C-alpha cells in the first residue's frame, strides 16, 4: 500500500523459505490412511472392517 | 501355489492391485515432463581474450 | 505346449506339435492382434512428432504380422526337427 | 472366478461371425502344419531364402 | 511412446490366462469356476512366467 509504486516486496531466511514453498503433501495424511485402510481390508478379508 | 492363494482371497489381490495403482498416479505427476531424456553432449566454454 | 505333450501327455513328436498348434492357436493370434492394433495409430498418427511415431510403429506392425502369420507355421517345424535330434542323440 | 459364469450365452451376431471365421482359421492352420512337418526339407530351405 | 506399445503387451498375459479359463469352461460343464481358473492357472504359468 505505501511502497508499491517503486519499491518491491522480497523475502529473506525463513520468510522466502515459507512463501516459495507451495508445500505438498496436504493430500500425503488422508493417503496414509487410505494405505492403511487397504492394507487392513486385505488382512480382514472384508472392506467393511 | 502361490497363484491359488489368491484365487482364494478375492479382496487381498484387488488390495494388491489398488496399492500399485494409487503408487502410480502419486508417481505420475511427481514426474517431471521432458521432450526427450538428455541426449546433448555437455558443453564447457573457455573463453579468452587478445 | 508342445514339450509338454512330448514329456508327460504322452504324444508323438509330430502329433504333440499340431495338438499345440490347435489348442495355443487362439492365444498366438489374440495376443499378437492385440499388440498390432495397439500400435496401428501409431502409424497412422499425424500431427506435431508424427515422423518420429510413424517410423516405430512400421517397423514393429510389420514384424508381429510376421510372427503372428509366417513363424506360427515355422515354430512346430522347429520343434519337430530339434526334438528329434534330441531322440536320435538319446539312442 | 469370482465373476465369470458359463451361464453366460447370446453374444453379439456380429462377434459371432467373427469367431465363426475365427475358428475356421484355426483348421487352417492345422492343416498347415500337417503340410509343413511332411514336408521337413522343402520349408527348412525356404527358411534359408528367407 | 512406449506406453503404447505397452497397451498391447500388458494385455497378453492376462489373455492367456482368461482364455483357457473359457477353454476349460466350455469343455467341462462339471467343473466349478473357481476349480477352473486353479486348473488353468497349473497350465500356464509357465507361459505367462516365461
Amino acid at each position: 500500500q505505501s511502497l508499491g509504486d517503486e519499491y518491491s516486496i522480497a523475502w529473506s531466511g525463513s520468510a522466502y523459505q515459507e512463501v516459495s514453498s507451495k508445500g505438498a503433501g496436504a493430500y500425503a495424511f488422508v493417503l496414509g490412511m487410505i494405505f492403511v485402510f487397504l492394507i487392513l481390508a486385505a488382512q480382514y478379508e472384508r472392506w467393511l472392517m | 501355489m502361490f497363484s491359488k492363494f489368491f484365487i482364494e482371497r478375492p479382496i487381498f489381490a484387488s488390495v494388491v492391485a489398488i496399492i500399485i495403482s494409487i503408487a502410480g498416479i502419486i508417481g505420475l505427476a511427481n514426474l517431471p515432463v521432458e521432450q526427450y531424456p538428455s541426449l546433448t553432449p555437455p558443453t564447457v566454454q573457455v573463453s579468452a581474450t587478445y | 505346449f508342445a514339450m509338454e505333450e512330448r514329456l508327460k501327455k504322452g504324444k508323438s513328436i509330430f502329433e504333440a506339435a499340431i495338438n499345440a498348434a490347435k489348442l495355443r492357436f487362439r492365444p498366438i493370434i489374440m495376443t499378437s492382434l492385440a499388440f498390432t492394433f495397439g500400435v496401428l495409430p501409431m502409424i497412422f498418427a499425424t500431427g506435431a512428432g508424427s515422423a518420429s511415431r510413424h517410423s516405430l510403429g512400421t517397423g514393429l506392425i510389420g514384424g508381429m504380422i510376421a510372427a503372428s502369420t509366417l513363424a506360427i507355421f515355422f515354430v512346430p517345424l522347429f520343434f519337430y526337427l530339434l526334438e528329434n535330434f534330441n531322440e536320435w542323440l538319446d539312442k | 472366478a469370482l465373476f465369470l459364469t458359463r451361464n453366460e450365452s447370446k453374444p453379439f451376431y456380429f462377434i459371432q461371425k467373427f469367431n465363426d471365421f475365427f475358428d475356421w482359421s484355426t483348421s487352417v492352420f492345422s492343416s498347415g502344419v500337417a503340410y509343413i512337418l511332411k514336408r521337413t526339407i522343402r520349408f527348412v530351405l525356404v527358411f534359408c531364402i528367407m | 511412446f512406449a506406453l503404447v506399445l505397452a497397451i498391447g503387451i500388458v494385455v497378453d498375459d492376462a489373455i492367456i490366462v482368461v482364455e483357457n479359463i473359457d477353454r476349460i469352461l466350455h469343455e467341462d460343464s462339471n467343473i466349478s469356476v473357481k476349480d477352473a481358473a486353479i486348473k488353468a492357472m497349473n497350465e500356464v504359468s509357465s507361459p505367462v512366467i516365461s
